[PDB]
């Protein structure tokens, strides 16, 4: 399989945090474009606040979607608008759903697409843009598209991404890949949603072992400077 | 001696600075998970209910 | 436990108090020398199986993606 | 040399200094450490 | 008070040799991460269900809606990590330093080894991904390997047909009991050892030359704890997945099986060997014998001289097996295609060629060297 | 051999008493009753579920299809009910013979004493019944009685406004993990006892008759082994669910309470002392206090004869003790109304002024008559 | 441990083999009439006390019953 490159992502940096305005512009394009027909389970309105939305933006973003069940009065499960803590939609109602909207083939759920794929960010960015011809001697299916990235380059997933495909809010042209990169921010944000955070405790631990560390190997050194110095003398009678 | 122990006070505060923040983190752990927070939301309606009756 | 571990004779141990003698005394001065003192009587030892693996791993990869690379001559 | 006679010297005094000092410890350490993360961030 | 002398026995008036390099930590780190597993456990035991439909969703909860949850659960999984790093180097040291003369102690260790081993591959079934569950059918099929009785034990353990709730739930419960015979066992080590006391890296009688382990060791201890410290945290919060495998993060899907399926790294070395020999049962025998030729070594010593300290040649057989384990550690992630097959067959048959054959005769000739034989 | 040494001294070559009744016999049939309690545990922990969608219907699966599950279940309820009667006879013989002059020994029975009561508050809350769910609740806002520490502390154990799966799954691992804790004090419990030797019925220096324990007080904790499986098997099977609550087979319903709610019998002293107490908090102090009253036993002793055995008042006063602890008992069951209450707050002042007053006054006054005074 | 338990003098110790005598000697010949000494020696220490709880127990109960029972002025 071809092996996706190296990008230089900001949040790939070690003491380095992710952007939040591309999280922010990755979550649209899920609402947007790839939301339809993937599944974004473990991840909820909740998560969102304090990261690419203050409380209202997410709470209208949560009541403009609706949920569908939870029993009633008849234990008549009834379409309700969703909340804070309702979690993201899903595509299909069911596995078998989404085999018969997808020509087949399932939508994984993309709440942690990529922490699931090894190539990661790069892998799904990689196959975002990486949709090519076919070359001559390989022929596809219905329903397939040779991309070389993905495993044996026939992806049902037809290629999401036509350039200005959707409209940032922000307004940042929106090229094809200015998208790809958005969403894999995005995508990366939910598989950790303490990225961030994490770095910060990595920080901050760093420089409690490295005041820490030396001080203890000094101490080591105070209660064993003693017999480092002993000095030993054989003083047979003769 | 006072070069000595002052790395040996400095340690500590350090160690103990480390020590609370950690306890802390697991004491935090077993209080209210995010998602058992995030039930502040409820409705009801008065006409469920007529004088006299609890609901 | 101590007072019956050993019987030596006439082994006189002389010391220094911790706080009376430098915590690192010479530390680079000779630690260097003496670091670079071991590495000398042990690297013959270590280091020549881990280069031969260093080829071999090399040769592995190497060979394999010869392995996968297609045949020229085959399929024409 | 005062401090070790005043405050590192007799055990207790020892553990006030210390335990008095990681009080403060964390006020300092935490917003040191958090403006050099937000620099860096 | 009569519980005090236990401790001035074993960890204040312990007489210790005085020549003990930093090797001899590890085994301290082992314990200080076997309760680290420990504490770690029981805040991941605290919110996980083990049941094959919440198992995948209280797993995201705890890393998502649990106060620090995902730095628990990564310390937990990362302290599996090092605590095999130092389960590994204590066994180098063991095998380097002459230490299974100590009979009794390196029995109880390997024994260990053993359950340290089923605890690691029952936990990393628990989280219910994709590669936890190709992965227990995988090595629950080695049992199936046992001549006449092999189908009934693997379907016992599995509970069922094939692995399913049934397994998961079994595996909580003995992940979750493990840990404490470990603990019981580590003291029954302990014991073992105090009746003969630590050995020195020089192999020779340090009964001259002893001091206290409260005052000294201890301060050495703490600053091996901090220093291992730092490299869980630094393998926690910086690099969390480089030594996981991405496939985890996926559900387990009975209908697919991940294409390529890998033991985790410390179990690779096995997982050559297994794959190296042709014959099924073949492959299950070796690989217990893998991990016991290790008990097998205090029969194997022929030397007069206990240590490699001043033995060059077995030296120089000792750098070749740690050589070529990191050999087997690497083939088994390689997929099955040549020329990765034939180095394993190799490197196991030189593996068990330097323990079983090179080294006694190495010592043999060693001791005719000194005029002794 | 060094553990051969270990076993030798505490089980087989342990100079123990030759007059040592029946009684003795219950520290032991406690100590498998733990490990039944273990065994049978573990054997639930196959099959249980900690989610309380699926706690009950796991608890069902367990009795109706698991291959003797029913089985595994009621000895697991009926060796808990065991353990609190083994318990129970257990201290009483250490309040009669004069055994908690062994102070050390004491205070780790106390502790053990307290672990073994919330492992069991916690399994009862396990099965997720109607019962178990206000109890728990009971039990637990009775937490909140502390007024600045308290009422946080009441939801940091829900891990939430009220209890709910957050308990339900931490509660599951705590059950699970204090019985180990327990096994380790009760080591350190027989360690603080070595020390020392068992006491007798006479309460005398037993140190000119003593005998071995192999074969003569072995056979007798088999038979004593024998006897208390007799009655827990008859307790399992034939009457299973008598010492049980039939509202525990209800599902958990927030919105409904069982309209008759008790703690189970072994709780119940202490449940009828709480009511007493007019004051929340004064209830809980008692509470505590009942269970602690025993701690402070030891420095209640002011009498020259460490056994009740030829101490005739301070045997009237004992009964009596054991007299009011059985009303305390039964008045926990009655619900609140006249006269249960005012017996249940006579029977406690009764019973903290005889531990407290009444006995030590008794001693003084038996050793005046026999001119020692 | 055992040897150095305890300091006795003069105490000669004589006893039998087990399969030499007899498993039950005189149980029920003996064993009843000691089991009814014994009890006798305890009795009046043990039973006094809880009759008297038997006897709380029912005026307890009896009392609560009276208390539920109707008042016949009530209502009248
Ligand atoms: C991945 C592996 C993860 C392992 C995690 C746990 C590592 C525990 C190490 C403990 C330790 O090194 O402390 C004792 C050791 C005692 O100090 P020392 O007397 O100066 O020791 C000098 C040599 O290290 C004394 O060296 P030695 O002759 O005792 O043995 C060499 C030494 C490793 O040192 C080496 O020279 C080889 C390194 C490879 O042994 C190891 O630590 C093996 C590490 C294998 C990895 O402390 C250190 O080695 C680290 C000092 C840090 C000072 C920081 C100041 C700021
Ligand atoms: C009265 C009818 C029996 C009779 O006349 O025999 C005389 C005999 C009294 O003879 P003695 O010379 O006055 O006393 C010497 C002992 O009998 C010397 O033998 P022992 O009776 O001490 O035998 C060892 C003892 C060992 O006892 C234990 O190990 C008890 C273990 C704790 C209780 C079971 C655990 C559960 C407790 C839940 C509450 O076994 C018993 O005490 C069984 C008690 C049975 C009471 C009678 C109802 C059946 O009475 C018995 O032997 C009672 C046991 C056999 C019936
Ligand atoms: C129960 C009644 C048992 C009995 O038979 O009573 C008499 C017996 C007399 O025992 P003693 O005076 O020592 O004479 C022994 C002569 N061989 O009495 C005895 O055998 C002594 C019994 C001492 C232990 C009794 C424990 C009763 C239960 C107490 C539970 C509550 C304890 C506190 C819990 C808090
Ligand atoms: C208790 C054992 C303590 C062992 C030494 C811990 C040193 C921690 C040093 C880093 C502290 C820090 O970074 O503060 C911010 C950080 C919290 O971030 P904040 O809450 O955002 O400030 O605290 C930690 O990083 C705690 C690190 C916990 C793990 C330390 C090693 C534990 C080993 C296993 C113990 C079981
Ligand atoms: C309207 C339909 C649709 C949209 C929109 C869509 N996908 Fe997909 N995607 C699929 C289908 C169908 C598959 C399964 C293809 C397969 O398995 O061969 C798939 C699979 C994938 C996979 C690999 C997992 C797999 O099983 O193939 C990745 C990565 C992926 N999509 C990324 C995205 C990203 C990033 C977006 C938008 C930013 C997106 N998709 C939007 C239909 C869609
Ligand atoms: C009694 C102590 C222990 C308890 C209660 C415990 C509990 C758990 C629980 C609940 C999980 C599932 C959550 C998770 O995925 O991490 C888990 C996973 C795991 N445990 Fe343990 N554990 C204990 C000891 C150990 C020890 C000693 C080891 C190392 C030998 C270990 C290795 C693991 C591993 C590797 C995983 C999987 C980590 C992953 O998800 O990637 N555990 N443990
Ligand atoms: C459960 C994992 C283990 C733990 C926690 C553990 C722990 C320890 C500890 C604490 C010591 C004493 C401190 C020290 O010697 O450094 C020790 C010594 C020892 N262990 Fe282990 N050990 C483990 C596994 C093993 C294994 C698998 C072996 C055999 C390969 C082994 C062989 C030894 C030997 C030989 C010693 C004595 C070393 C010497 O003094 O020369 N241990 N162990
Ligand atoms: C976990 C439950 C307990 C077990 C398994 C247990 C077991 C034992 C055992 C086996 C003995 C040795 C005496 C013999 O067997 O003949 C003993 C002695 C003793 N226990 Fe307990 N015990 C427990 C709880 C308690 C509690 C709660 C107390 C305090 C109230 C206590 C106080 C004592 C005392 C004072 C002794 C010494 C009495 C003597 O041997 O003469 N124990 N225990
Ligand atoms: C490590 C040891 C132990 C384990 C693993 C364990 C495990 C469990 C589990 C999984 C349950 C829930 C299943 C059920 O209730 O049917 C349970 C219930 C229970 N356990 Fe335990 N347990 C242990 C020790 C104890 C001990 C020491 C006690 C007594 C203090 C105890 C008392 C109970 C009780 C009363 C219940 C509820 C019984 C009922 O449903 O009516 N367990 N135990
Ligand atoms: C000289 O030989 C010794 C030695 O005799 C002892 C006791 C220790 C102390 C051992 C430890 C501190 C490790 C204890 C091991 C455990 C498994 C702790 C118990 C952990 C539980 C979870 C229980 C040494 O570190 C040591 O080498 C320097
Ligand atoms: C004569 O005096 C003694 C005595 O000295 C001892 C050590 C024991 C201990 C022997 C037992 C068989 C009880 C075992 C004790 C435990 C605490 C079991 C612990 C269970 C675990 C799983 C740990 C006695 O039972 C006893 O009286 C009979």
């Amino acid at each position: 399989e071809l092996h996706p490159p190296s990008y230089p992502w900001s949040h790939r940096g070690l003491l380095s945090s992710l952007d939040h305005t591309s999280i922010r512009r990755g979550f649209q394009v899920y609402k947007q474009v790839c939301s339809s027909c993937h599944s974004m389970d473990y991840v909820a309105y909740r998560h969102l606040v304090g990261v690419c939305y203050t409380e209202e933006e997410a709470k209208a973003l949560a009541e403009e979607v609706e949920v569908q069940d939870g029993p009633n009065d008849d234990g008549e499960m009834f379409m309700r608008p969703g909340k804070l803590s309702d979690y993201f939609p899903k595509p299909y109602p069911n596995p078998e759903a989404a085999r018969a909207a997808n020509n087949g083939a399932l939508p994984p759920d993309l709440s942690y697409i990529v922490r699931a794929r090894h190539g990661g960010e790069d892998y799904v960015f990689s196959l975002l843009t990486g949709y090519c011809e076919p070359p001559t001697g390989v022929s596809l299916r219905e329903g397939l598209y040779f991309n070389p990235y993905f495993p044996g380059q026939a992806i049902g997933m037809a290629p999401p991404i036509y350039t200005e495909v959707l409209e940032y809010d922000d307004g940042t042209p929106a090229t094809m890949s200015q998208v790809a990169k958005d969403v894999a921010t995005f995508l990366r944000w939910a598989s950790e949603p303490e990225h961030d955070h994490r770095k910060r405790m990595g920080l901050k631990m760093l420089l409690m072992m490295g005041l820490l560390l030396p001080l203890t190997y000094a101490m080591k050194r105070h209660k064993w400077s003693v017999l480092k110095s002993r000095k030993l003398a054989y003083r047979p009678p003769k | 001696k006072g070069f000595s122990y002052l790395v040996t006070a400095t340690t500590t505060v350090g160690v103990a600075y480390a020590a609370k923040n950690v306890v802390s983190q697991f004491v935090s752990s077993m209080s209210a998970s995010a998602d058992v927070l995030a039930m502040s939301k409820i409705e009801i309606k008065l006409s469920d209910i007529p004088e006299g009756k609890n609901m | 436990e101590f007072g019956n571990l050993a019987r030596i004779r006439h082994v006189i141990s002389y010391s220094l108090s911790p706080f009376e003698q430098r915590a690192f005394p010479s530390y680079f001065s000779k630690g260097i020398p003496n670091v670079l003192r071991r590495t000398r009587e042990r690297i013959l030892r270590v280091a020549p199986p881990f280069v031969v693996v260093y080829l071999i791993y090399t040769w592995g990869n190497q060979e394999f993606e010869q392995s996968k690379r297609k045949n020229p001559a085959m399929y024409e | 040399s005062r401090l070790y006679s005043l405050l590192f010297r007799r055990t207790s005094t020892f553990a006030l200094t210390i335990a008095v000092g990681a009080l403060f410890f964390e006020r300092a350490f935490d917003q040191g450490a958090d403006a050099i993360y937000e620099h860096i961030n | 008070h009569p519980l005090f002398k236990i401790i001035n026995h074993s960890f204040i008036d312990l007489p210790a040799p005085s020549n003990i390099s930093s090797w001899w930590n590890f085994g301290s780190l082992l314990g200080v991460c076997l309760m680290v597993q420990i504490i770690t456990g029981l805040f991941l035991a605290m919110h996980y269900t083990s049941d094959t439909m919440t198992a995948f969703s209280s797993v995201t909860h705890i890393c998502r809606d649990v106060n620090y949850g995902w730095l628990i659960r990564y310390m937990h999984a990362n302290g599996a990590s090092m605590f095999f790093i130092c389960l590994f180097l204590h066994v180098g040291r063991g095998l380097y330093y002459g230490s299974y003369t100590f009979m009794e102690t390196w029995n109880i260790g390997v024994l260990l080894l053993f359950a340290v081993m089923a605890t690691a591959f029952m936990g990393y079934v628990l989280p219910w991904g994709q590669m936890s569950f190709w992965g227990a059918t995988v090595i629950t099929n080695l049992l199936s390997a046992i001549p006449y009785i092999g189908t009934t034990l693997v379907e016992w353990i599995w509970g069922g047909f094939s692995v399913d709730k049934a397994t998961l739930t079994r595996f909580f419960a003995f992940h979750f009991i493990l840990p404490f015979i470990i603990a019981a066992l580590a003291i029954v080590h302990l014991l073992f050892l105090h009746e003969t006391g630590s050995n020195n890296p020089t192999g020779l009688n340090s009964d001259a030359d002893k001091i206290p382990f409260h005052p000294y060791y201890t301060i050495k201890d703490i600053l091996g704890i901090l220093i291992m410290f730092l490299i869980l945290m630094t393998l926690v919060l910086f690099f969390p997945d480089m030594l996981g495998d991405p496939d985890n993060y996926m559900p387990a899907n009975p209908l697919n099986t991940p294409p390529h399926i890998k033991p985790e790294w410390y179990f690779l070395f096995a997982y050559a060997i297994l794959r190296s020999i042709p014959n099924k049962l073949g492959g299950v025998l070796a690989l217990i014998l893998s991990i016991l030729i290790l008990a097998l070594m205090p029969f194997l010593h022929t030397s007069k001289q206990r240590s490699l300290m001043f033995r060059p040649i077995t030296q120089i057989l000792y750098w070749i097996l740690v050589a070529n384990l990191l050999i087997l550690t690497w083939i088994g992630g390689q997929p099955v295609e040549h020329p990765f097959i034939i180095i394993g067959q190799l490197a196991s048959i030189s593996y068990f060629s330097i323990i079983l054959i090179l080294m006694p005769i190495s010592g043999i000739i060693e001791d005719k060297m000194l005029k002794l034989y």
